[PDB]
């Protein structure tokens, strides 16, 4: 009992430490500036054959290609331009919850409810080419590292680096209290983040293998996290309705996006290409765009029958899309 | 030139594929399969046979597919659940002397099912292992179930209880009692969106199949009452 | 005076059914097997307020046909084709929501999109059959001196037949739709009423009008509104100088309000409701 | 158990120690980043219909 006493002296320690470091809210430096103003958008594409609810979707390198999972059990990788098909490929356990395209763009993989990680092989048609095992939790979300090694995080409290050639775990991350969500890479991949069930998202480095900063500025479940292009920042969306923006080198957060008249839970959170505009889906059926330096709402993204689950954005800042339980994707301009 | 000629070919053939699985997509039915530790979901399960572990079965040219989950106090992943077409609950009844008495668990796990956001219309069946144990440790036993529950000295046998022959007076007092305990919970909330199906089944029983198609039947038939307005 | 009444139930008919189209045209979400039926009613009761109302109400209001014998025969077979085309859909409903109900397993692999638009076409064509062949072409035309005068008329446009006709079209058009509606919401009320006491019987410790209601307006609003009419036709038929001609234009103008509230009845869901605030608003 | 209260005391300890900046500097950073790109984004700005690929 003598810890809690010690532990508890040290969380109010650096409480005080992030306190000094507070010259002025970033609201009082940005308050001068331009606003963006009203952003009207239209949808450009609509993608159906889908038969079931929709998870999760990521674009591919190029800007081109996309990819996305529903509960039929079928990954189907589509055509932006053309909003035709390529492929469909069929899967062994019908609950997916995540989906990922490869930056060489070769491979694609998918895990669900069952704890196992699939890797296809795309340029041979398509058949699964490695299965991967050893997570104790049902899979949240995987990202591509490399084109041989992947992250994945998974619903028992942890964070695994997997080797794809040997099938076997290099690195294991610990230290979450309750369920892993979501996840996202460094631009330049040395670092990543992670926001956990328990409203704390916290930072690792693959090299360090250890963990480096923690961040609790949240109050209830965690639904997704995103990067800032700069690397210095990333943003987070919980089930409070609120969105906040952290910082790594401030070691603490900086502003919080909320408005009164909603009360429902948040799917995802993008940036854009200059990281002005920060995209967050909602489960008011609809999409909202915010203003990273003001906190402005500066429009709606509706148009969808039901939650909105998936949200991302290309790789060139041109087009943004959605995914919906409504079994159909749009592609917004 | 010909790409396009060639992707339009191969989007048609997988047009035609999706067209061809949706059907049996539709033609099918989903059931959930959940339960407590040392319930016997897995027995259950056995019967109707003959990470997740699916199951298949056809009766009457109709075809079943239920699942079995799984361990955790807050459940996320039950969102995605929030289309099939019941939830099979299966409960220990002999164990209210075991082990936060296992069934107090039980009663507050259903409680914690009914009352969730995304399972607003849901039905759920009901099942009630363990009748034989109840039955040789509730008469000709040491203990009696007021100790572990104050409000069976308050209760009467229900005069709607039908009693199967050889029955004492007093096991099916605890039956029934062991019932209402679930039954009261159900009532309250529903809103008349969601129903309760009690069932009574032990290990040497062979109905089982027949009463979830006839409970499944009998679901689709009320929701399908309800959207007309005419219930 | 009559003019404004005219006018209003012409509005009337015209605004809810266009409105209803609109609404099912629109949104993707309300695209179902059995909303392909309101959608054919929908368009049966707008072409009849479009096409028949306004110029029933200018003959009867001029009291003189101004157009020739074409455009007369022309109206009294649209206006045939209408109506008859107006109550299949609802037998056609009825028996949808009797195949729903009572055979829950197979409603899904019975009724498929491909083979809803062939039943409605049939439909349509049978309706079409009765109307247009037997009026367009001199079968409808009577031997009695005064049908022969009104017909040399270039201005007399009147509704003189024979009684095979009339006993034909009477038959085909509302008896055949009518007992079948009969004995299938006879057996959906049996239905719902055993779903209702076998709940009672399972928890009705501690918690039949609502389905008695809704039968009561589906039933009566249309049994009411084309009863009369589809009897006195055959009476004025089978023995003459019994029916007045006023009191026969009477009934069929009764007759002819029921297509202004099937959007009443058939579109009370809340989807539609949303539907409707949605636009229009 | 004892371990788990243990182990959150030394690396709570690692996290106490870290180099610190003033949020003024960081807040600075972002608006220069997000002025010097600002330009180079069509989602912010709506470029003509000519170049757009969906069109
Ligand atoms: N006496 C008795 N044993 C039973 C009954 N039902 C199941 N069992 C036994 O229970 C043993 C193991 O527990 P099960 O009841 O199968 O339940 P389980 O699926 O293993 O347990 P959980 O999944 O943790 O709930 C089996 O070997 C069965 O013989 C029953 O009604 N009476
Ligand atoms: C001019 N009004 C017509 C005349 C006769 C007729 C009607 C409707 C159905 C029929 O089967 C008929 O024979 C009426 O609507």
């Amino acid at each position: 009992d003598q810890l809690r006493q010690e532990a508890e002296q040290l969380k109010n320690q650096i409480r005080d430490a992030r306190k000094a470091c507070a010259d002025a809210t970033l609201s009082q430096i940005t308050n001068n500036i331009d606003p963006v103003g009203r952003i009207q958008m239209r949808t450009r594409r609509t993608l159906r054959g889908h038969l079931a609810k929709i998870y999760a979707m990521h674009w591919g390198t190029d800007s081109r290609l996309l990819v996305s999972a529903s509960q039929d059990g079928k990954l189907i990788i589509w055509d932006s331009y053309t909003t035709n098909k390529v492929h469909a490929i069929p899967l062994r356990s019908s609950w997916v919850m995540t989906c990922a395209y490869a930056p060489s763009g070769n491979y694609v993989a998918c895990g669900g409810l069952d704890n196992i990680c699939s890797i296809y092989n795309l340029k041979t048609n398509v058949r699964v080419s490695r299965e991967l095992a050893g997570h104790t939790g049902y899979l949240s979300c995987c990202r591509f590292l490399d084109d041989n090694q992947i992250v994945t995080s998974s619903g028992d409290t942890t964070c695994a680096l997997w080797d794809i050639e040997t099938g076997q775990q290099t690195t294991t991350f610990t230290g979450h209290t309750g369920d892993v969500m979501s996840l996202s890479l460094a631009p330049d991949t040395r670092l990543f983040v992670s926001g956990a069930c328990d409203a704390s998202a916290k930072l690792w480095d693959v090299r360090e293998g250890m963990c480096r900063q923690t961040f609790t500025g949240h109050e209830s479940d965690i639904n997704a996290i995103c990067f800032f292009p700069n690397g210095n920042a990333f943003a987070t969306g919980s089930d409070d309705a609120t969105c906040r923006l952290f910082d790594l080198r401030a070691d603490q957060e900086l502003m919080t996006y909320s408005h009164d008249n909603i009360i429902c839970g948040i799917t995802s959170v993008s940036f854009s290409k200059s990281g002005r505009l920060l995209l967050a889906g909602y489960d008011d059926f609809n999409c909202n765009v915010w203003d990273a330096l003001k906190a402005d709402r500066a429009g709606v993204l509706a148009g969808h029958d039901n939650r909105v689950s998936c949200l991302g954005v290309t790789d060139d800042g041109m087009a943004v899309a959605t995914g919906s339980w409504d079994s159909f994707l749009k592609i917004w301009n | 030139r010909n790409e396009e000629k060639a992707q339009r070919e191969a989007n048609k053939k997988i047009e035609k594929q999706l067209q061809k699985d949706k059907q049996v997509y539709r033609a099918t039915h989903r059931l959930l399969l959940l339960g407590a530790g040392e319930s016997g979901k897995s027995t259950i399960v056995k019967q109707m046979r003959i990470g997740i572990f699916e199951t298949k079965f056809q009766v009457d040219k109709v075809n079943f597919h239920m699942f079995d989950v799984g361990r955790d106090e807050r459940r996320k992943w039950i969102q995605c659940f929030n289309d099939v077409t019941a939830i099979i609950f299966v409960v220990a009844s002999s164990s209210y002397n075991m082990v936060t008495n296992r069934l107090q668990e039980a009663l507050n796990l259903f409680k914690s099912i009914w009352n969730n956001r995304w399972l607003r219309t849901i039905s759920v069946i009901l099942f009630l292992n363990k009748q034989d144990l109840l039955a040789e440790k509730v008469l000709a036993g040491k203990s009696k179930i007021e100790d572990y529950f104050p409000e069976f000295a308050r209760y009467t046998t229900p005069e709607d209880a039908t009693p199967e022959p050889g029955e004492d007076p007093r096991v099916t007092r605890a039956k029934y009692f062991i019932r209402d305990e679930f039954l009261r919970i159900s009532t309250a909330s529903g809103d008349g969106r969601h129903y309760c199906y009690p069932h009574f089944t032990c290990a040497v029983d062979t109905e089982n199949i027949r009463r979830v198609f006839n409970d499944c039947r009998d679901i689709i038939q009320r929701m399908h009452l309800r959207q007309y307005e005419l219930l | 005076g009559m003019g404004i009444v005219m006018s209003l139930i012409v509005l009337a008919i015209v605004f809810g059914n266009v409105l209803v189209i609109t609404a099912i045209a629109k949104f993707e979400r309300l695209q179902t097997v059995t909303n392909y039926f309101i959608t054919s009613l929908a368009c049966a009761d707008l072409v009849m307020g479009l096409a028949v109302v306004p110029f029933g109400a200018a003959h009867i209001l001029t009291k003189t046909w101004t157009f020739g014998n074409f455009w007369c025969e022309f109206w009294t077979s649209i206006d045939v084709l209408c109506v008859t085309a107006s109550i299949e859909t609802l037998c056609v409903i009825a028996v949808d929501r009797y195949f729903a109900i009572t055979s829950p397993f197979k409603y899904q692999s019975l009724l498929t999109k491909n083979k809803a638009r062939v039943i409605i076409l049939m439909v349509w064509i049978v309706s079409g059959l009765t109307s247009f062949l037997p009026i367009q072409m001199h079968w409808y035309r009577a031997t009695h001196q005064e049908a022969i005068n009104c017909y040399a008329e270039e201005t007399c446009c009147d509704f003189f037949t024979n009684q095979a006709y009339a006993i034909a079209s009477s038959i085909v058009s509302f008896y055949v739709p009518l007992v079948i509606m009969v004995f299938v919401y006879s057996r959906v009320f049996q239905e719902a009423k055993r779903q209702l006491q076998k709940i009672d019987k399972s928890e009705g410790r501690f918690h039949e009008h609502k389905a008695l209601k809704t039968l009561g307006i589906i039933m009566g609003t249309f049994t009411l509104c084309w009863l009369p009419f589809f009897i006195v036709n055959i009476v004025h038929v089978i023995q003459d100088n019994l029916i007045r001609k006023e009191v026969y234009i009477l009934l069929n103008w009764i007759g002819y309000v029921n297509s202004g509230f099937n959007p009443l009845i058939y579109c009370r869901s809340p989807d539609f409701r949303i539907a409707f605030q949605e636009l229009l608003c | 158990s004892i371990a788990q209260a243990r182990k959150l005391v030394e690396q709570l300890k690692m996290e106490a120690n870290i180099d610190r900046i003033k949020v003024s500097k960081a807040a600075a950073d972002l608006m220069a980043y997000c002025e010097a790109h600002a330009k180079e984004d069509p989602l912010l700005t709506p470029v003509p219909a000519s170049e757009n690929p969906f069109r």
